[PDB]
DNA sequence: TTAAAAGTGCATACCGAACAAAGATAAAATT
DNA sequence: AATTTTATCTCCAGGCGGTATGCACTTTTAA
């Protein structure tokens, strides 16, 4: 229904409403209504927006005229059309006869005046004005079974508090609000400690003069473009004048200068510069709109009152979850074509307006563009690239600017996140953040999130809130060493990338390109860490389209590499107590990875065995035995050994307070859920889901079965086996089996087995094709024997997804918590493109519900998506039930972190929630939901595929509680 | 698929154009995909040193027995010209044999580019991979590696009608004038030696001995001998990537002027560069002669006083 | 006055190639 | 039915660009 021109005109009308350019919108509406063909584009929504814009001004005759046009067009006015007229009078102070007539006219529709308030999403000021005009004449709690215990007030609750005073928290909130209003963050650069020279001074002076010339040129270009688009408006044509009048001229100039300095020396695609410029424009628009509308003050007061809940000294009449307290205390986009067109115009204005001397070497007579438009060819296709002038790049690297620049969202918050009271509001104070990360035009996830019953989503939202409330801080002693390595020499074996200046010809150049990318990510993440070394910071969280949770700041979080997780540590602290030091040592051993097969007792003993190395590494991380670099994760092990040494060198280990996190990873979590759903007996014992004295590794079990098959075949005198002699190991077959949850097939696994064999020098190359074909079927038969319910579940899920896609609809399901999930896979058949002078951008209309479902990608993603949704549900349940007992809890998708003294407590619920999570009939409920949704309207095959659920195995789930290595 | 001759008269007519064209005895022939070997019989009764290069191992025994029975010079090396010298992998499957080893066991060695021709390569182009093979040959020739590593070698091959027209396209025929035409015509003196109707050959599929359109599609036997002065001071095998990018860019917008493409491709003054080559500013791309492209590239590359000349840093891929 | 050449709007096809591949196999596409 | 074709491992934010072609209409221009 939404055509290309219709969306653009509708957005134009709303933008004119936002910037109060009512004469322009009225003129354009008149022009479109004048022509017969051009009139059909207009719809009732456009008229309603135009008249609502006039209502805020109080011009009643304009409303009369637009109502006359609506009546002439044959469109029937709706409730909002009368609501605009009603709210106009309240500001205009008209006579009661008009109100009586307007109220009586609604009798044709029949809905009452309060029905007007309920049905129409009028603004609060609009609601008040409508109430004033009409006066002339005339929290729930979720009751789900799984979340009943979390939201029940009756019982014992020990919700924790922050460690900071209320005054300090309010000061930090003021700082965060100011930083977000400025919308930029300036960070000193960790690289280039100092460069005193004449040439750097000359480069800085030239750069400053160039930047002045560019800002003036871009101001003139902005003015000329605005005049051009205005004169196109006056010719009865669509344009983007209001979308350029939303922000100040100087703000857009600062925007474009920042984006230009953010362009890498290797260029960037036009469709990327278009997408990012539009997104930044929208963010600045919403921030400025909230600033001028006055909601900043309302948020400031509400937040200053709400901070008493989390403050240490402060208290509340009744402790509650932060969402509930926020609600009780008093609760205070553009279509994709428009966004794409707006970005291209800014990008073109940037490329055209800017100019630089061709020769900066000495005192060129001509000026050349800074950015060039080139083509990059990939097979038959081509890509537009905006590449900087190489002289400008040389000037940038010669200048050695001491300060980077970060967007507001990129830097971690300096104040606690806003509660996730609704999909619309949450996370950042002012900047917009969507709950489910997806593509820009995608609006089928938020639609389901908003249309769900308000109570159902609560369990998800609260969980995210807790994950955002967890404080953090930077480990100083680890960061000093990382900075020392990064600045001088680097250490690629450890993880610190080597500098570009040092030696790493075409192979040399490819190595140089990867190393430069890694060094750039490191300057961004180490600069952020250096900036936040003395400040407590928070990280908001948001979901993906399935249910997993990710931090919002991408450049610096706990989902990163070894250094990222090494620097972070809890800002608060807890005393070690009785069992804290044991868990610290077990965590150290787990990070080393040497004792993966041993029981907890053996790891604890081994930690005491090598204590001398731990002390020497902690005391002299770079001038001692340097044992810590031998671990699987060197930096995390260094941090853990430093913490353990500080704990054991204290007067009393039980009184020592430790900020270091401790991880309890799951064992093959995807298989752990396959086994639970299928009640697999042999598989459960393999995945540590059944109690045992020694951990059971699936990887080594598969390798052992493959080796047994190899010996059996070698006993038959077959050359393929005879070639293999001890070559089968968990290293060879780990990658093949870990992706079985992802749905890998024999073809895919063969490539990874070949890759693993390739490093193995002992193995003869001639047998690679035959061996890979052998090992593939051996591994697959091993998994079929160990995991049969897994295969049945995967087959049933894939078949149901394939039939659903064949029926013409995408696959959607409800998680056990209550969150609904829809799959974003559709076919890009019709091409969408926008014509521009520089280049014609090819874009995908992400929000097209008319596109046909993509059956391959739909049926090839259903099982892993379902497993990730269940994993997220389990994580949320454990997070909430840990919060109920005063637990700090942050999780990397299955790796639950907690304080050292608290680890055991987490385990006690981490298992228990699992036991109840699968206690509900997940598969039968999924089948019932899919039958009700996709089969209530060839349907026999779909109904039979969904009605036949695999029969559960023979297993008692309650024994997961006594399992010692379920999560370790 | 592939096709081989099934008529005595056609093989006889091919014999003299293949062997008597070089009046010099010592030219050996590196024949590709002999098939049954009737053409090899014609070339053997012609007396040439026919080195059969059979793609598979199926028909090697017959040809080898024929060559050895009369002590004839018919060495059926198991290799294919299509898969010759594959970059992927380190272990080479015998059907895809490295060029160095094939030439070492063959007995031929390297000669200077300015020197004379070492040998001649004959056969027929792949039925559906003509563009691919042409691009591979062009890349090898301009990079001075693979077959052309040892010296300039004629490639006397049958090619389809459409590919031949696209190869021989000129600025006088801008409909099909593309980058392949320029890159080949700057290097090889392409001349049609023979033209035949494809119904004469027999197509031997995977099982054994579209289709009608192919039969009616006349095949042109084309000879490609690399030019003596292709590589110059400025156009070198190291710089051929920039030239390839320039040619592929200038045909991205065929209905455009060279002066605007120069701005996208170089920071130098477009008008000043166009003045050196004696061309007007308002010159379309499709009106540029293949020699004019090389002259433009060499003119750009000869900037005496500047530090930057190009925007192809290999970052573009 | 009346008819039209010129122009604007949309979809819609068609073109442009480096760089092996060795089997299996199963659904989907083609016949 | 039945030969060919083509994909073959989930997510964490993603798409070729140009030229010619026809259509269906408004619009500046012909007498």
């Amino acid at each position: 229904q939404l055509s290309g021109q219709q969306q653009r005109l509708l957005a134009f009308f709303k933008c004119c409403l936002l910037t109060d350019q009512l004469p322009l919108a009225h003129h354009l509406l008149v022009v479109h209504h004048g022509q017969r063909q051009k009139r059909k584009l207009l719809t009732l929504d456009m008229y309603n927006a135009v008249m609502l814009g006039w209502a805020r001004q109080g011009a009643f005759k304009e409303l009369v005229y637009v109502l006359f046009m609506v009546k002439d067009a044959g469109l029937t006015p709706d409730l909002l059309s009368y609501a605009a007229a009603l709210q106009c009078m309240g500001r205009q102070d008209q006579d009661a006869g008009t109100i009586e007539r307007c109220l009586e006219q609604m009798s044709q529709e029949g809905l009452k005046l309060q029905a007007l308030f309920t049905a129409v999403l009028l603004s609060e000021e609009d609601r008040a004005t409508v109430l004033k005009a009409v006066h002339k004449v005339k929290p729930p709690v979720n009751t789900s079974k799984l979340l009943r215990d979390v939201y029940a007030k009756d019982g014992r609750v020990s919700y924790p508090k922050l460690h900071l005073p209320l005054k300090t928290l309010q000061c930090l909130f003021e700082k965060q609000l100011h930083m977000e209003l400025a919308s930029r963050v300036c960070v000193v650069s960790v690289e280039k400690p100092t460069l005193p020279s004449k040439e750097v001074k000359h480069a800085r002076k030239t750069l400053k003069t160039l930047r002045d010339q560019w800002e003036k040129a871009l101001c003139r270009a902005l003015r000329e473009t605005k005049n051009r688009l205005e004169r196109e408006v006056y010719e009865g044509r669509f344009s983007l004048y209001p979308f350029l009048c939303l922000l100040d001229e100087r703000e857009v100039v600062r925007m474009l200068l920042q984006v230009l300095q953010a362009l890498p020396a290797q260029g960037e695609s036009f469709t990327t510069l278009a997408r990012e410029l539009s997104a930044r424009t929208f963010s600045r628009h919403v921030v400025q709109r909230q600033r001028v509308s006055g909601q900043v003050q309302a948020l400031q007061n509400h937040y200053r009152k709400y901070l008493c809940l989390l403050a240490s000294d402060a208290e509340v009449p009744e402790p509650c979850l932060p969402r509930q307290y926020w609600e009780e205390l008093g609760a205070p986009p553009w279509p994709l074509p428009v966004q794409m067109e707006l970005g291209k115009l800014l990008a073109e204005m940037l490329v055209q307006a800017t100019q630089m001397p061709c020769s900066l070497d000495k005192p060129s007579s001509r000026l050349v563009p800074v950015l060039y438009h080139v083509y990059s060819f990939r097979n038959v296709q081509q890509i537009g690239i905006l590449k900087p002038h190489p002289a400008y790049v040389q000037l940038l690297e010669k200048a050695a600017e001491p300060t980077l620049t970060f967007e507001a969202v990129d830097v971690p918050m300096l104040c606690p996140p806003l509660p996730w009271t609704s999909p619309h509001s949450g996370a950042f104070l002012l900047s917009p953040t969507k709950l489910m990360r997806t593509v820009e035009g995608a609006t089928q996830h938020q639609e389901l999130l908003e249309t769900c019953p308000p109570t159902a989503l609560h369990g998800a939202l609260d969980a995210l809130t807790q994950l955002g409330n967890c404080a953090w801080r930077v480990n100083g002693r680890v960061l000093d060493l990382v900075l020392q390595l990064f600045q001088a020499k680097g250490c690629p074996q450890l993880g610190v990338p080597a500098p570009p200046s040092e030696a790493p010809l075409a192979h040399c150049q490819k190595v140089a390109r990867e190393m430069h990318s890694l060094r750039a990510e490191a300057l961004y993440r180490l600069s952020l860490a250096q900036h936040l070394r003395d400040r407590v910071f928070w990280l908001p969280h948001n979901m993906d389209f399935r249910g997993r949770t990710y931090p919002c700041p991408p450049h610096f979080n706990h989902l990163g590499s070894d250094v990222a997780r090494a620097l972070l540590e809890f800002a608060q602290g807890r005393p070690l107590g009785p069992h804290g030091l044991d868990w610290l040592k077990i965590h150290l051993v787990n990070l080393t990875g040497l004792k993966k097969r041993e029981p907890l007792r053996k790891r604890l003993a081994f930690a005491e065995e090598v204590m001398d190395d731990i002390l020497d590494s902690a005391d002299q991380p770079l001038t001692g035995r340097k044992w810590w670099m031998g671990a699987e994760e060197p930096w995390q092990t260094l941090a853990c050994c430093m913490e353990v040494a500080n704990a054991v060198r204290a007067s009393d280990p039980a009184a020592y307070v430790s900020h270091l996190p401790v991880h309890q990873d799951g064992s093959c979590n995807g298989l752990q859920h396959y086994a639970a759903l299928g009640r697999d007996s042999v598989g459960a014992a393999s995945v540590n889901l059944e109690p045992s004295d020694v951990p059971q590794d699936v990887y080594s079990g598969v390798a052992a079965q493959v080796e047994v098959f190899r010996r059996q075949d070698a006993q038959r005198g077959m050359r393929v086996a005879q070639v293999l002699e001890g070559f089968i190991t968990r290293k060879v077959v780990k990658q093949t089996v870990m992706t079985v949850v992802y749905g890998v097939t024999r073809y895919g696994g063969r490539l990874q087995i070949e890759k693993r064999l390739r490093e193995l020098s002992d193995f003869p190359q001639e047998f690679v094709w035959e061996a890979s074909h052998y090992l593939v079927r051996q591994v697959f038969k091993s998994l079929q024997e160990m995991f049969s319910g897994t295969r049945a579940i995967q087959h049933w899920l894939t078949e149901s997804a394939r039939l659903i896609s064949h029926m013409g609809s995408v696959v959607e399901w409800v998680t056990p918590l209550g969150v609904p999930v829809i799959q974003p896979y559709r076919l890009d058949s019709k091409v969408k493109q926008i014509g521009g002078g520089i280049q014609s951008i090819t874009y995908t209309h992400n929000g097209d519900i008319s596109r046909k479902p993509n059956t391959r990608k739909q049926k090839n993603g259903f099982p892993p998506n379902f497993i990730h949704s269940l994993d997220s549900s389990h994580m949320m349940l454990t997070a909430l039930h840990c919060y109920r007992k005063g637990l700090t809890f942050v999780s990397v998708h299955d790796c639950y972190w907690t304080h050292a003294a608290d680890v055991s407590v987490m385990n006690q619920v981490c298992r228990e929630q699992f036991v109840r999570l699968h206690s509900e009939p997940i598969l039968q409920d999924l089948s019932r939901f899919l039958v009700k949704r996709f089969c209530s309207e060839e349907a026999s095959q779909l109904k039979e595929t969904l009605q036949a659920v695999p029969k559960p195995g023979a297993f008692d789930l309650e024994q997961v509680k006594r399992s010692t290595y379920f999560f370790s | 698929f592939k096709r081989y001759v099934t008529d005595r008269r056609l093989a006889e007519t091919l014999a003299q154009i293949y062997l008597g064209k070089p009046s010099r005895p010592p030219h050996l022939l590196l024949e590709c995909n002999p098939g049954p070997g009737i053409l090899t019989q014609a070339l053997l009764e012609a007396g040439a040193k026919v080195v059969a290069l059979e793609s598979d191992k199926t028909f090697i025994p017959h040809l080898e027995s024929l060559g050895k029975n009369l002590d004839g010079k018919l060495r059926v090396i198991h290799c294919d010209f299509f898969k010759l010298d594959p970059r992927s992998g380190g272990v080479i499957k015998p059907p895809a044999m490295s060029s160095r080893g094939l030439f070492k066991n063959l007995g031929i060695e390297a000669v200077p580019w300015t020197a004379d021709i070492p040998l001649k390569v004959v056969g027929m182009f792949p039925s559906r991979g003509e563009k691919r093979a042409l691009w591979k040959l062009a890349y090898d020739l301009y990079s001075c590696t693979s077959i052309y590593k040892f010296g300039r070698i004629e490639v006397n091959m049958f090619i389809g009608e459409k590919e031949f027209q696209k190869l021989m396209a000129d600025p006088g025929n801008p409909d099909l004038y593309h980058v392949l035409s320029v890159i080949w015509q700057l290097a090889c003196e392409i001349k049609v030696l023979h033209m035949e109707p494809w119904s004469s050959f027999d197509i031997y599929t995977r099982k054994g001995p579209e289709l009608l359109d192919q039969l009616q599609q006349k095949l042109y036997l084309i000879q490609m001998i690399p030019r003596q002065n292709l590589f110059t001071k400025n156009l070198t095998p190291m710089n051929y990537n920039i030239f390839f990018h320039l040619l592929k860019h200038c045909f991205g917008r065929r209905s455009a002027t060279v002066i605007d493409h120069l701005r996208s491709l170089t920071p130098l003054d477009a008008r000043d560069i166009l003045m050196q080559i004696g061309k007007q500013e308002d010159e379309k791309v499709v009106n540029m002669h293949p020699q004019d492209f090389k002259t433009l590239f060499e003119t750009i590359e000869r900037s005496k006083d500047c530090a930057y000349k190009w925007l192809y840093d290999e970052t573009l891929e």
